[PDB]
């Protein structure tokens, strides 16, 4: 894959499978807290032990193999002696411990670029992020396709990186690693159809050997024209509403005839008619019959506590 | 039964698994609204409420109107919580408190001040029974009465510009009386919210998120954070914490370390102290009243916690010692006076001391 | 008459 | 009215005020009647209660000469200058702190331990107004163990509706302390 992906790519390996070994190992119990004449170390595995465990489970033939992966760690950084600073592999019970147990754990712009990418991975292998389909563009359908401005409005959705701008000079250093490449031309991430084969991943790790908000209610969808015009069954009524010590209890929601929306059955209003199904057009003598249901709102709070009104009361039809 | 113990996680499944498998009458799904509104999830309480607000009988829905109100209450929507609202029943207390409120929002004070006089004869009926047979039986009828008072304080609050700076201070002790129960705080905290917002006060709300993780859910510490910060930390991880707000961030960085993200918390507390000495210095402005002793008493804090945290994941060591007499002794100059530094440290050195005798003899 | 007064500062005693 | 129409014309009112405040003053001082007295209390709260800029400054006069009256070694005389405290407590925020420890021993004594069954609304409204404004809150609870249990004793023995909807005010603005700290102020 080039040069971009023999050294970022191989870097990025020998960490999953470092901790794919971590992993197991904690499960065998090998790194395991310990204490040397009533002075503790946690989490430590003795090196000369180690060797045995990779030999019956086939990893490392023989100590030389072994040494020699352990060495090549070494040379990344993965893990450190707790013992001594030396940090060099030896067949003698010392205890070590992972980088990543936060004993040092450094941290480089391609680890943390790796390690998100591993994240957003499990994302996009999560039914979460869906858009890893077989889909084709340049007339070659590829795997895992998704288009670069699915995913850049993917990103801004989900919040990965809220920011567009941020999100798309962040993919330009993924392309640069090649954890992502464009199907055919691997052309630079934008805003674009342009679908994307990952090239990371995640899983079939490498071997250590190898290294709402409204409701409504009438059912009528408009009556404005309808109750404009004379010829209908309803029949206009007007009620006069007096104020009560914790409010009238009527609420208007009506966009252009602004009907009723909810009574109170024990407030003042139900008491004097003012059944749920009706529309107004005038209060306290002003025609609002075309405005705004919030318009109407404030009009009627500022006016009189007590509120003539004028009921449209469709007659049972 | 869950109910009845105050246990509330548990009883949200428990209705669940009784509808999940099959819906059934609307008596399991108003079990449910009173567990998320305990609970204090008003965003799931919202889309049920409103969905079933048109398929249930008129009865049934009076119920469910005062705990519909409150999740409106707690997500904004003001242009809906006006219609839940209509249908609480006027003649209780909570048919009154809730149209208080209403009034409050959109600016009507003559017709606010009838609803609070309203709603305090009736709330007399209930406790002066309930205080009849201890104060302790009467305390949840007290803490009722505690917010109608300070309702009158928000209207005086909205009225007088000059007294926005002692009425946020009698809010503050008058919350260090009240006993330390999550339910009791988010109901008064959620009253203080019509005038006073969450960034005007830290002070208050950085003590609602420790008693919540403290002793109760670590989820609802985690969301009332990343609101004071105005990002979430949880979403990018290589990229720095916030450095505004000193105070919040350091709370933040507790909570990382209760749960299971150890590892962060202790390399994004190692970057924070550092950044702290460059922005202690290169400050021409002098505020040493204040400022300067405020900076300085929260720089201890941070390296007894880098102290800690260091011996608790690479343990005593030949290397960890000498390591956390640094940070410990470091501690004891910026913030004097304080026990829990000069204890510790003094501790530490006789652990040395120990440690060193054992080895020598063997 | 009206919901929307705003009240007096100082209320005296009724 | 005056006081109200002094706001905006101040070029005359100011030096007739002034005589008017000074005379009240003597009579409080000089006069040993008690009918006089009552009547300069409740003009003198007129005043303060309908123009309190001006009245702000004159705190010390005026609170000094209405505590040493409380203190007479006459029902009417009390039921006004209690009233007129009332007043001088929402015009001074956060001012009236070095008289309020001195106050509640004078206000306590009419609410505990009332020989006379007289009007206890003004004592109790006034209670309520100038812990409002002072922000003196929950600290009381503590040197007075027993202004909790009194103030409970009130709901069921009053009838009156103003003197009930009034000891459920005053429970609300001292707070609502946990019933653990009850027991630790028997
Ligand atoms: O729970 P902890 O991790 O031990 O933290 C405590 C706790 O602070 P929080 O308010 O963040 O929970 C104390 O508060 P209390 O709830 O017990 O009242 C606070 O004491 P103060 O309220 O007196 O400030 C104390 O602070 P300090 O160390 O200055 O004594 C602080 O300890 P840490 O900051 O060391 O964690």
């Amino acid at each position: 894959g080039g040069a971009q992906q023999r050294e970022l790519e191989r870097m990025a390996e020998v960490l999953v499978t470092g901790e794919q070994l971590r992993l197991r190992l904690h499960e065998e119990k090998v790194i395991k807290d310990r204490r040397h004449h009533l002075k503790t170390y946690p989490n430590c595995f003795v090196a000369k032990e180690l060797i045995d465990w990779l030999i019956e489970h086939k990893e490392a033939s023989d100590r030389e193999t072994a040494i020699k992966l352990m060495q090549k760690l070494a040379d990344r950084g993965i893990i450190h002696h707790v013992c001594d600073e030396h940090k060099e592999f030896k067949d003698v019970k010392l205890f070590y411990r992972f980088r990543k147990d936060d004993g040092t754990f450094p941290l480089d712009n391609e680890v943390k670029a790796f390690m998100r990418g591993q994240r957003l991975y499990e994302k996009l292998m999560s039914p979460e992020n869906t858009l890893l389909q077989p889909r084709e563009e340049e007339g070659v359908k590829y795997e895992r396709t998704f288009m670069a401005s699915e995913f850049l409005d993917w990103l801004v959705q989900e919040g990965e990186a809220t920011t567009r701008k941020e999100a798309e000079q962040l993919c330009h250093r993924l392309m640069e690693h090649g954890i992502i490449q464009h199907v055919s031309s691997k052309h630079p991430f934008v805003d674009s159809n342009l679908l994307y084969q990952f090239r990371m991943n995640f899983r079939r790790r490498r071997r250590l050997m190898e290294l709402c908000n409204p409701k409504s209610v009438l059912k009528r969808p408009v009556t404005s024209e309808e109750l404009l015009t004379p010829g209908a069954p309803y029949a206009r009524k007007t009620f006069t509403i007096v104020g009560d010590a914790v409010g009238w209890g009527f609420v208007v929601r009506g966009s252009k005839p602004c009907h009723i929306q909810a009574v109170d059955p024990s407030g003042p209003a139900a008491a004097a008619g003012m059944k749920v199904c009706q529309f107004v057009v005038s209060v306290n003598g002003l025609n609002v019959l075309h405005v705004d249901y919030r318009t109407v709102n404030n009009l009627i709070l500022t006016g009189p506590r007590t509120i003539v009104m004028e009921v449209m009361e469709e007659l049972e039809c | 039964w869950y109910e009845k113990l105050h246990e509330w996680e548990d009883a949200l499944v428990a209705y669940d698994k009784k509808m999940d498998t099959n819906k059934d009458d609307p008596e399991l799904m108003l079990g449910r609204m009173r567990c998320l509104e305990a609970l204090g999830e008003w965003g799931q309480l919202h889309q049920q409420c409103c969905e079933k607000w048109t398929l249930v009988n008129d009865e049934t829905q009076a119920k469910m109107a005062r705990m519909a109100a409150a999740a409106a209450w707690g997500l904004g929507q003001w242009d809906s919580m006006e219609e839940y609202t209509c249908m609480i029943p006027r003649d209780t207390h909570d048919g009154a408190f809730y149209r208080a409120v209403l009034a409050l929002h959109q600016d009507l004070f003559s017709l606010a001040q009838q609803c609070i006089d309203k709603a305090r004869d009736l709330l007399d009926a209930e406790l002066t029974a309930m205080a009849g047979e201890s104060y302790s039986r009467a305390y949840g009828a007290m803490v009722s009465c505690h917010m109608l008072s300070e309702l009158e304080e928000v209207i005086q609050y909205k009225l007088v510009p000059e007294r926005r700076e002692i009425i946020r201070q009698i809010w503050w002790e008058r919350l260090q009386g009240c006993q330390r129960i999550v339910e009791d705080w988010q109901k008064i905290l959620m009253v203080r919210s019509l005038v006073v917002s969450p960034h005007e006060d830290m002070r208050t709300w950085l003590k609602y998120a420790s008693l919540c993780g403290k002793s109760g859910r670590l989820a609802l510490a985690h969301k009332t954070l990343v609101l004071l910060l105005g990002v979430d930390p949880s979403r990018q991880l290589d990229h720095p914490l916030p450095t505004v707000h000193p105070q919040v961030t350091y709370a933040y960085m507790k909570n990382m370390w209760k749960s299971a993200r150890k590892i962060d918390a202790f390399q994004h507390m190692q970057h924070f102290v550092q950044t702290m000495q460059q922005q202690a210095q290169h400050a021409i402005a002098t505020e040493d009243q204040q400022h300067k002793q405020e900076l300085h008493k929260l720089m201890a804090r941070c390296f007894l916690k880098l102290g800690e945290w260091q011996l608790n994941l690479q343990g005593i060591n030949e290397s960890t010692i000498p390591k956390v007499l640094q940070y410990y002794s470091a501690a004891t100059e910026h913030d004097r006076s304080w026990y829990k530094a000069w204890h510790a440290w003094a501790v530490m050195n006789f652990e040395a001391v120990l440690h060193y005798k054992h080895q020598n003899q063997a | 008459m009206g919901f929307g007064t705003k009240p007096r500062h100082i209320t005296p005693f009724t | 009215t005056v006081g109200r129409l002094s706001s905006m014309n101040p070029a005359f009112v100011m030096p007739f005020l002034r005589k008017m405040l000074i005379q009240i003053l003597t009579e409080l001082e000089h006069s040993g009647i008690g009918r006089i007295k009552e009547q300069s209390a409740r003009m003198l709260g007129h005043l303060v209660s309908n123009a309190p800029r001006l009245i702000r400054p004159y705190m010390e006069p005026i609170l000094k000469a209405l505590i040493l009256k409380l203190k007479d070694p006459n029902p009417g005389v009390i039921n006004n200058v209690l009233a007129t405290i009332g007043e001088l407590a929402q015009v001074s925020g956060l001012e009236m702190r070095k008289w309020v420890d001195e106050l509640f021993i004078i206000i306590m004594d009419m609410l505990q331990d009332s020989s006379l069954l007289a009007k206890r609304q003004v004592a109790l409204w006034t209670l309520g107004q100038l812990v409002a404004s002072t922000g003196y809150v929950v600290e009381p609870y503590r040197k007075y163990p027993t202004l909790l249990e009194v103030l409970l004793n009130f709901l069921k023995t009053e009838q009156n509706q103003g003197t009930r909807r009034e000891a459920i005010r005053v429970l609300g603005l001292l707070g609502a302390l946990d019933p653990y700290k009850h027991k630790v102020n028997i």
